[PDB]
Order: C-alpha cells, then structure tokens, then sequence
C-alpha cells in the first residue's frame, strides 16, 4: 500500500536473476508476464554483460491467464534446455504468477529434464533482492553441491559475488590475489564466475569465505552443516578490517598471516598533513549493511571521520547494524525510503554524506559532498577500471573515492574566495 | 503473436516517464508491484531524484486477503499525497498486472476518489500493465482515460494528438497556423486550462504513431482521424501537413510558401545524415511501435534498405496513410519471440539493427551495428526541423 | 515435505513434554537429526533437553518489529543434547486474537531460515489439553499425529478428544494418527481396552512415574544423562518407540468414539 | 485438568440449600465435573439441539433441572461438538454461546467451574459470568502455572463482566507447600481442600459427593470452610488481590 518512489531493492526474483546471470550456464527460466523483461536492462547496461541474460521470461497476456500459462511454463522449460542448452536450470515466478499459482516445480519435475532443475520458492511480496539472490544460491547449493573430498592443497570458496554487484567483478580479483599471495587457492567462486561443474565442487574446499554476506550468508551457513566448513565473518573492506581478514583466514587455513602491503598507501596518503582538514568531518553513511559498517570503520578509525550519521536498508542485518551503530555512539537508520534519510541528513547536515545513488542525489539537491559506497547505482558508478573496494587496493581506492568530493568542496570554496571581494 | 515466446517490450507503464513531462500537472499513481516498482525506478532513470510525479504505491501483503480493504486504503494513501501534493488537478491511477490479477477495481477507486475529491482533483484511472498493453500502447491508455471527460465541442476543431516536445509541438502549432486556420488543441495539455474541445466535429490529428486505441476512444466523440502518413520525414512530415491543411483547406500556394523553408531546411539535414545510411541493410524488432513510420522515412530517404520492419502491435487504419510509403520488400512481420526475429538478424546480418535496449548491447556484442528505438520517444525527433536529427540518430557509424 | 513431522499432542503436562523431549534424544540416539518445537505455551518443552529455559520466538520476534528476516538460527533456535536443536513457541499471554498464532509463526519462522529443510526428525511438542484452531495449527504439517495419554478416564477422554480433532483436521489431510502412548501410568488393561474399542493402536510405554524424579533428573533426561536401573527399560522403551515411528508402521484409524461409549464409570 | 467432581459440589451445595438452588453450569466436556452433585454423570445434559441448529426451545424453560440431594435441582454442560473454528466456531463461538440461552432469569445463580487450560484465547465471553463461583485450581506445577494464566486472564477481563472474582479454592490434593509461597507471591490464598476418597470412590460420588455420603466429612470436616466461602459469610472482602506472574517467576520452584 506504501507510496513508493525509490525503491532501494528490487523485487527478488531480480535477485535469483542476479545469480543466474552471474555464473556461467544456468538458464533461470521465469514465470513472468510480458514485460518484466525489464530486469534484463540492469545487466546489459549497467553491468555491460554481453550476451543477454540466461533467463527465459514466458511473458503471458490477456490471452494466457489460465492453464495456458501452465503450457507456456511448460514450453519455457523444455525450449530453454533445447535451445539454451544449459546444465543446470532454475524455476520460478514473478509477482504475477506468484498470485496465479502454477506450481513452477510441479511443472519442471513434469518435463523431468536431465540436466538438475533447482526449485525456487521466492516469495515475491514481502521480500527482496537481496533475499531473492540469497535463497536461490541457497537452493542450487543444496541441490548441486554435495559433500566431497578436501582439495589436497588447502583452498576456499569466495561466496556472495553477484553480477550486477557494488565493484563485485573487481573485488574477486583483489580477494583471490590476497587470498593466493597467503598462499590459500581459491577453489571456486560462486556465484559470480562458478559453473554448475564448480558449484558441485564447493564441498572440496577446506573453508568457504564470505566476501557479500547479503548473498552468501545464507549459503555459507549451510555450507557449515552440509560441507562441514567454517566461513570467515569479517569482510575485508579498509586497511583494519584487511588486516583482520587476514589473520582470520590464516587461523582458519593454518598459514601464517603474511599479507605484502606494499601497495598499501591509504596509511600514509591519510596520515599526510594535507589530509588534516578530514578529521572530525561529519559523514553520513548508508546502504549496504557490509558496505557500511566496513566503511564506518575506515571512516572513525583510518582517514579522522567524525560518524554523525549511519543507516542501513538491509533489514536482514539490521542486527549487526545496530550493533555497530551502538560501537560508533549513533542510532542506526534501518529504513527502506529515501525520505527518512532525507530528514536524517537534513537534521543532522553532514559535511560528507555517502551512500545509494540517492544519497548522492538529495545530496546534490542539498549541495552537499556526496560519495558511492553501496548497491544501488547506475551504469557510471560500474567503472571500466580496476577499482576493487575490499584489499590494499581496496583502501586506496574508498580513500581516493571519498576524498574526492572534498577536494573539490575545497578547490570551490577557495575560488569562490578568491576573485571576489566587496565592490566599494 | 510469441508463439508464447518471449516478447521483449515493456508493460505500459514505461510510457508514463513521458507523460509526467508532458501533462505538468498530472500525477500518476500505480499500484503494481515491486517488480513495476523497480521497472519505473530504473527506466525512468534520472526521473527519480526530482520529485517525480511517479506514485509506485506497492500492494504489500495486507493488500493481499482482502478487496474492500486494499481499495479504502488506496483511497487513504491517495488523499495522503494531496495532502503532500495539493498542486495536482488530475490524478492518473493505473491499472498495473498486480492491480488486474488481484481485480482491483481502479475505474470505482478513481469514481469514489474523484467523487470526495471533487473538480479540484479530476483523478483518472487506466490501464497500463503488461496483461495487456505494451510500452507505447500506455500512453494511449493514458490519453484514452482524459478523453470522455474533455469538454464536448461540435465546433470544427482540430486536434494535436501527441506528447511532442515543445520545440515541436509548438513548431507544429505555428506552421499549422501558418498555412491553415489552426483551431489546434493539444490533447495531452499542458496544464487543466487548456482543456480541449472534442467531439464530432473536432477531427483530430494523430502524430504519435503507436497510439492505436486513441483513434477509436477519439471516433467515439465523433472526432475523425486524418489519413495523412506520419509526420517524421520528407515525406511523413509533408504528407502529413498536405493532409492536415486540405482537412482545413488550404491553396497550394500558401502551403509551399509556409512549408518552403522547413523543406530546404531538413533537405540538406537529411542528406548531410544520409551517407551514413547510404545503401545498408536494416532490421526493425519490435520494441516501439515507430518502426513502420521510421521504415516509410528512413529507407526512402536515406537509402537504408529495409529488411524486415517488426512491429509488436499492427494497425491497419491508422498505420495506412504511412503504410502507403512503405516499400512491399520489407517483411511485415508482426512481433514475435525474441528468439525468432534473433535467429533472423543472425541469418540476415542487417548493417543497423534497430531493436529494444535488451538486444541492443547482445547484438552490438554480435558485430550488429545497433540504435536502440527507446531513444527515440525522449529524443524531440517528430517534426520537419528535426528530420535530419532523426537522421543523424539513425546513423551511428561509430569507428572503435 | 523433507522430515518425519511428528506430532506429540494429549493433555497438559502428563508425559507429552517429557515424552517429546525422551524421544528425541532417541532418535539422536539412533543418529537422525531431530527438531523438537515446544509449541505448548509453558515454554518447558525444550528445558530438559538443553538444561535451561529457552528464549521462546515470540520474545525475539517481538524484540524486533516482529520482522522474522531480522532474526537468524543460533538466536531463538537452541542446540541441545546430542546436538539436538530445539525451539520454543511462547503462548500468547492472553493476547487475544489467535493461541496458536505464535507456534504459526515459528513454523514461519523455521521454513524460512531453512531450519525445516535438513533435520529428519521434527516432534512438534505442541500442547494437547485444549482443543482450539491454534493447537492444530501446525497439525497441517505433521504426518504422524503421536497422542500421549494416561490410565485416567479424564486422560482417556482428552485422548478422544484428540482423535475427533485430528481426525476433522485429516479429514482435509494424510496425517495418521501414529498410535496412544501410555505416560507413566501403571496398568495399561483399561488404556489397551479403550484403543481396542477405538481400534487405536496402544502403543507401548514404560509404566513407572518415577524414572526420574521430576524435572526429568534435574534436566538430564533419561537418554540424556541417566545411568538408574529402570531407565535402562524406559530407554528400551523409547528406542522402540523411535524405530517404530522412523520405520514407519501400520496405518491405524481410531473412530471416535463416543463419551458415553467410553467406560464412564 | 483437574476432574472438578470433588469442587462443583463440595463448594457450593450449601448454597443451593442456602439460597435459590443452583443451576452449576460447569464447562467439563467429559462429564465428570458437576454430576458429583446431581444422582449420576446424567450426559444426556442436553446435547440434543431440539430448535433446528439452534439451542432447543430457544430459550429453554427450565425443561432439565436434573434434581439432586441436597437441593441441586440443576443442569450440567460441557461438548465439543462444533471441534473446528478459529475465533469463530468452536472456542469463538462455544455451542452454549451466550449463557442466556438458559434462562438465568429463572435460574439466576450458576456455578462455573471451567477446567481452566486458558482455552478460547479467542472468544472470552464465557468462563467469566456469575459473580458466586470461579474458576477452581489445584496445587501441581502446572496446575499453578496455568491458575496463574487464569489470573492473568481474569486481570485482562477486568474490564469484563463484574470481575467478581473473590479469589478461588487451591483444591489441596496433598499438604504441598508449593501453593503457599506461590500465592503469596501473588498475594493469593490457598486454605485448604483435599480431594480424598473422591475420584476412587466415584461410584457412591456419582449421586452424593463427600459432605453428603455417609455424612463422609465427619472425619474429612471441610463443610465449615466452605460455609465460611460460600454461604453466608461468601469471603466478599476485597478479591484476594490476585496478581499474575510471567513464566520466569512461574517458575520460583524448580518445576
Ligand atoms: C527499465 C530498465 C531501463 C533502464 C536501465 C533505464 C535507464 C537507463 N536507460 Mg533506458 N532504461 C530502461 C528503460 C528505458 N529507458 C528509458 C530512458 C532512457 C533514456 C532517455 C536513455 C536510456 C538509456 C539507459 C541507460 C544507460 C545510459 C544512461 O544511464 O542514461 C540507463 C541506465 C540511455 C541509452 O539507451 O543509451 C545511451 C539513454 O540515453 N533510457 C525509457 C524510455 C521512456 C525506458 C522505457
Ligand atoms: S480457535 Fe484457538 S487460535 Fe482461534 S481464536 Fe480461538 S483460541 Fe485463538
Ligand atoms: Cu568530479
């Protein structure tokens, strides 16, 4: 019933498209009526993916509201294996369907199609895409991934990574060349790069890792019981929570905690004198739960960022949101509109607020330095180049990011002094 | 026609990106789903972050098991934003495909809102989802929904039936004047004062090619249509006037001397675009419902020869004035599967690709010279000034 | 369904807790994973089997905006003996509305964070006294309806009570009544006789009330931590029990007899 | 829980003979409550619906009395007929419904005594009229527990009825201090009322209950006590200023 106009997360099954367009192979064959094809634009655009996304809207009208629509998820599926030959194949619907009920698995386990079929229960009214990306890795985890002998070297699974993810494509590369120079071999990535192939292959690794906990925690956890694998809490966005991640993965692993820093400059470009007019700035932070509890602890702790504000939309981690928001003195904001941070910001008016495009937006409505850290952006904010967020690198890259609007309050504000003075 | 196939176009209510531009003092409430949420969210775009008229009211859960209660709460969300919004005088509910399966009753919600709400708030409702429409197809909705209550006028008028810019619809009212009377009357107004007078002898001027249901909403009020090929070239653009003064009465005198300098003035636009088109192949998916229109300009003008001109949505009494132009060699094909007209771009490698956004970047990723038809609707390219622009959209012949 | 969802209803305090909670440490003992659900509203079911109350879903749930996404396993679900998980549905304190409305939600709460998925074994300890349209909300789900039951005539009668309701409630589903279980009663000869004039099934028990002293042992059920001679038999007992109900046995159908049928005397 | 055969007539018996006797409509579905009082479990009660799928008669004219002793000359109730229904059919709307349908104009005092096992958390109509009797409790752990949702039920129908209340009768199965500290918790009272030779002798219960057998309460004297609850001196005082407790103090024994 909410009047809506900017919704932080989209519908789920955007979510289980987002894992299925991620990893190579798997056609997630939709319920859905003509025109929610939609979400094929996210990542054909923003995310510039090329081929178009392996999912099969069957996209019903007027015409098809009855069994016909049964018939046409009927047809879906046993095309889309012929003719999107995958070897592993999702089901499910959208909204509409979900309310015409069709029994999607019923269906799928009609045709009895070779390649395994993973059923799909996304409830597409009360949850969101975050959810929807983490049950659908959740349930071709159970159905694909069975236990198996350890890699003989010790290696790890790298879970959460999504296509059409904040800097997602970047931070796998910086994780895997951290991860290989302590010496730990990434056994397989999913759901980002992993093929069904690798997805029964997750069970041969020693300890899973959990870059994006929005999409992996589910995983992971039941990776803990079915696998008998530990996974790694702290996501390593900043140099302390590198360097936590570091010795955590060494204790789980067994190898010594080693990690070269030698591209670490974040330390020395923040502690410089330049960087003397950052501390106590106010900042406001929002969006991704991970995303902004990690950010908060560079902010307070490595670049002299006074925390006024922090808020989240994740209500799945609202927990640790608020946990942290009790760490850092403040009251977390675990809201879904922008028109509560809005009058957050306004009242609290922080130098430096960051966050959703939106945060951007009303930021730039409220002339106010605005920054990127979270999931929902747009086609700019997925650069071409190398910027990871997690890593060495990936403090270098959320100092440059960040300090950026304030170099450029300051250049402003110093040319706005200059050249202009009293008349008479 | 999918065979019940994946049919890329968008439900109806991606039309309304534009026509919160164009009606400035419409407000838009639709109550589809997270998914129509999402999908105005994102094709709208840069739309979002300037208090858009776009109410995308989710139906949450409690909507669900229960009628009478879904709609007494819209009510109550609905006088909640003129509460927030008191500058709206037309409230545009929409019918969206959560709103059709669930049977919501939008024509009684927009009775009974209108009903409290009074002339203040002339609040409308129509339908604009993917059940039933198709991109384009919600703004003749839209129109279709304002067209019984635009005041009843026997008087021979005449009526500009289209959400074009104001750098052409203005052009397009200033040379209408030009050569005829111009008793013109932008349907899609600008604000509630200029309501137009339809009716019987208000004959109306269709420039908006995938307005299909329009016609028949506008014949119902007596108001005939104009068999004049579409205005969006050298041609459609001066059939299109030829047609429109003759229905007024015109001398052929005075309409080659308003006409004169906008003919020189795209001959030469058109022309410095056209090597760019100068003898290729083409290929219309059907995303929009231009294509015929821009087939009937583009492969007589610009020499870009027509493969298959698809269309998700044909019309025989409206497309007709243009479909006259059209060349028999191109494929009339209606819309299908995209797998379908896929396989035909792979067999038949068209040099411009003209397709949806989804296909777009594939195809582009395919070696297919691609210009995405979703441009066009923003881009102010539907009169004489701009055919070269058109033109010159078309071209793209991007080097690396 | 994925699980043995078994259904421990009949009366209030007489053995059913106790019973759900000796039997799921049985089917520890025999290795399949076990979900023991305490949704009678005494927040006791799982006291035995963890040694301690336990927070029940409806405290949590209410310390968030009753958002169940918020919340996560290993925060209102417990581990207990022999890694037994257990949870815990808090009755309404008189909250109106609905007095299964809770146990609904922590049938909710389970599916979703994929609690109900893996385990073998679900007893759902739902509390059988009353018969009211939450006791049988999750009788849905179950697929073998256990009732427990006394000598006592009083017993006996809230035993046909349970066959009348879940019988109604399998009258639109395949859930079979497992078969009466005696609790700590002595002489079963009126219990045999009754289920034979029901033609129920008088599944066998262990008939002294003092196996444990109460409290089940000071918490240590008698799977659990209890080395007394007659909790040796008890255990015989109850392993039968949990092999019965795993293996699966006849499909057994009681009519419901009527009040007056039942030896009133 | 608790079989009530050896209250609903050893409370207020007395009072039938003391005042207008009374019909002792006691909620025991099995029969076994109030029956004690009348010449045996009688479980016709009733049942029959005469009036189509409604109460027989409408309102019926005091047509069953079912006589007894020591002036009962009263009614028993107690079927779950309806079984179904959530808040709406069966604990929503109880087969007896409102307790007009008889006619407590002609029959004004009646004895509740519900089994007490917080039943309809929906409908909360019933189990809360009259002002002479109350819901009886016993002395078990979960006998106390589940008097103390009685109490925090009857705090929640405060607003109900006349919240007539006046305490109740901790039904002493055994001399168990439990109930003691328990209602001074609560601030309750307890006396004493020990069921002895009752359930086990109910062939001679099933006509005359223990104050009217053999005069059995000549060496089990309990008559004087309840003609201090009941009777004349009714206990009116204040109600026993009843307290409710949450599970964790519920819990103030090891249970
Ligand atoms: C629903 C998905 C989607 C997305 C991602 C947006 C925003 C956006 N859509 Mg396109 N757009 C979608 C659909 C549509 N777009 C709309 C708007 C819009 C325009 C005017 C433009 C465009 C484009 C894009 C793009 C990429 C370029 C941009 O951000 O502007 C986004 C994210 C972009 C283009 O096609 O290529 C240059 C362009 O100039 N769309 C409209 C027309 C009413 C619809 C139906
Ligand atoms: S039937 Fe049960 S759940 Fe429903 S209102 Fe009555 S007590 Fe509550
Ligand atoms: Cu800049």
């Amino acid at each position: 019933m909410k009047l809506t106009l900017w919704t932080y997360e989209g519908p789920p099954h955007v979510g289980a498209m987002r894992v299925a367009t991620g990893m190579t192979g798997m056609h997630y064959v939709l319920h859905a009526p003509q025109g929610d094809t939609y979400a094929d634009l996210l990542f054909t655009m923003i995310e510039r993916r090329g081929k178009r996304p392996p999912v099969s809207y069957t996209t019903f009208q007027a015409r098809d509201l009855g069994s016909d629509t049964a018939e046409l998820f009927q047809s879906a599926c046993r095309d889309a294996y012929e003719r999107f030959q995958p070897q592993a194949i999702m089901v499910g619907s959208s909204c509409t369907a979900e309310l015409i009920q069709d029994d999607t698995g019923g269906l799928a386990d009609a045709l009895s199609l070779p390649v395994p079929v993973v059923h799909l229960e996304l409830p597409s009214y009360q949850r969101k895409e975050n959810f929807g990306a983490d049950e659908s890795f959740l349930q071709i985890c159970r159905k694909l991934a069975r236990p198996m002998e350890r890699t003989e070297k010790v290696s790890c699974n790298l879970l959460g990574p999504t296509a059409l993810g904040f800097r997602h494509r970047d931070d796998i590369l910086e994780v895997t060349r951290l991860l290989e120079g302590m010496g730990i071999a990434v056994n397989a990535v999913a759901p980002m790069g992993a093929s069904p192939a690798d997805i029964a292959r997750l069970g041969a690794a020693h300890f899973n890792v959990l870059l994006y906990p929005e999409t992996g925690e589910s995983a992971a956890r039941w990776a803990e019981k079915t696998l008998k694998q530990p996974y790694t809490k702290t996501v390593p966005i900043g140099v302390g929570a590198t360097r936590d991640f570091v010795a955590e993965v060494a204790a789980l692993a067994g190898v010594a905690p080693v990690a070269d820093d030698s591209r670490l400059r974040q330390p020395w470009w923040s502690a410089s004198v330049d960087s003397t007019y950052l501390t106590g700035k106010r900042v406001f932070l929002f969006g991704d739960a991970t995303h902004v509890i990690a950010a908060a602890r560079v902010a307070r702790d490595e670049m002299g960022f006074e925390v006024v504000g922090m808020g989240c939309y994740n209500r799945e981690f609202a927990r640790p949101m608020r946990a942290a928001a009790k760490g850092y003195g403040l009251e977390a904001l675990v809201t879904d509109d922008y028109l509560e941070v809005e009058e957050a910001i306004q009242a609290l008016a922080p130098e430096l607020i960051l966050g959703t495009q939106m945060e951007r937006h009303i930021a730039k409505r409220l002339g106010i330095p605005c920054a990127v850290i979270s999931a929902p952006v747009h086609v700019q904010d997925f650069p071409a180049r190398y910027s990871p967020q997690m890593g060495f690198e990936g403090a270098n890259v959320l100092f440059d990011t960040w300090i950026h609007p304030l170099t450029m309050g300051l250049e402003e504000h110093l040319l706005t002094m200059f050249r202009e003075d009293f008349e008479f | 026609l999918k065979e019940r196939g994946q049919r890329e176009v968008f439900c109806g209510l991606t039309g309304i990106i534009w026509l919160h531009r164009k009606m400035q003092d419409a407000f838009f409430l639709v109550v589809g789903s997270r998914t129509c949420a999402h999908l105005l969210q994102s094709a709208a775009g840069v739309m979002i972050f300037a208090e858009p008229r776009f109410g995308t009211a989710v139906l949450e859960e409690k909507d669900l098991a229960g009628l009478a209660d879904a709609n007494a709460e819209l009510d109550r969300e609905v006088d909640r934003l003129l509460a927030r919004r008191p500058d709206i005088r037309q409230l545009f509910l929409v019918g969206s495909c959560p709103s059709e399966v669930i049977k919501l009753d939008l024509h009684r919600a927009a009775e009974r809102l209108s009903a409290h709400h009074g002339p203040a708030v002339r609040v409308y409702n129509f339908s604009g989802s993917g059940i039933e429409t198709t991109f384009t197809q919600g703004e003749d909705a839209c129109l279709a929904s304002i067209v019984p209550t635009l005041p009843a006028t026997e008087a021979r008028e005449l009526l500009l039936v289209g959400a074009l810019p104001d750098v052409v619809e203005d052009q397009a009212v200033s040379l209408l004047t030009q050569l005829g009377i111009g008793p013109v009357r932008c349907l899609p107004a600008h604000h509630a004062a200029e309501a137009p007078g339809v009716g019987p002898n208000t004959v109306f001027a269709l420039v908006q090619p995938f307005l299909g249901d329009t016609h028949g909403a506008l014949t119902r009020r007596g108001a005939r249509h104009i068999a004049a090929p579409f205005p969006f070239g050298e041609e459609g653009t001066t059939l299109w006037l030829k047609a429109i003064a003759d229905e007024f009465g015109v001398s052929a005198e005075t309409f080659e001397a308003v006409t004169a300098a906008p003919r020189a003035r795209a001959r030469k636009a058109v022309a410095a675009a056209s090597e760019g088109l100068r003898g290729k192949s083409v290929f219309f998916l059907p995303d929009s419902q231009l294509e015929p229109s821009l087939a009937r300009f583009l492969t007589r003008e610009c020499g870009m020869s027509a493969v298959e001109v698809g269309t998700p949505f044909l019309h025989r009494g409206i497309l007709g004035p243009d479909l006259d132009l059209l060349a028999e060699g191109p494929v009339l094909s209606e819309g299908q599967d995209v797998e379908r007209q896929l396989d035909r771009v792979r067999a038949a490698r068209p040099d411009l690709t003209v397709c949806g956004l989804g296909l777009a970047n594939p195809l582009e990723a395919e070696g297919f010279t691609t210009k995405w038809a979703i441009e066009l609707v923003f881009t102010p390219v539907h009169f004489y000034e701009q055919a070269g622009d058109l033109a010159g959209l078309f071209s793209r012949p991007v080097r690396r | 369904t994925g699980a043995k969802v078994f259904a421990v209803y009949g009366k209030g305090g007489i053995g059913k807790s106790t019973t759900s909670s000796n039997l799921s440490a049985a089917f520890s003992i025999l290795g399949k994973r076990v979900l023991q659900i305490g949704c009678d509203p005494k927040h006791d079911s799982t006291f035995t089997l963890t040694g301690s109350l336990v927070p029940t879903v409806i405290d949590v749930l209410k310390d968030v905006d009753f958002h169940p996404e918020e919340l996560r396993p290993e925060d209102f679900v417990f581990e207990g003996f022999n890694g037994v998980m257990c949870v815990e549905a808090g009755g309404p304190p008189a909250g109106t509305g609905c007095g299964g409305y809770v146990v609904g939600q922590t049938v909710k709460l389970l599916k979703q964070h994929h609690l109900l998925d893996d385990t073998d074994v679900v007893i759902f300890d739902v509390l059988g006294d009353v018969v009211c349209g939450g006791f049988a909300a999750p009788l849905q789900h179950a697929d073998q309806a256990v009732v427990v039951t006394a000598n006592d005539f009083d017993s006996i009668y809230a035993m046909n009570r349970i066959i009348a309701a879940v019988q109604a409630k399998s009258k639109n589903y395949k859930v079979r009544l497992a078969g009466c279980v005696a609790n700590r009663s002595r002489a079963t000869d009126e219990v045999d006789r009754f289920c034979k004039e029901t033609n129920f099934r008088r599944l066998a028990h262990m008939p002294d009330l003092d196996a444990i002293r109460r409290s089940r042992l000071k918490k240590k059920t008698l799977f659990e931590m209890d080395e007394d001679q007659d909790v040796l038999a008890a255990r015989a007992e109850y392993i039968r029990l949990a092999e019965s109900l795993w293996r699966g046995l006849d499909p057994i159908d009681p009519h419901s007899l009527p009040d007056r049928e039942i030896f009133e005397l």
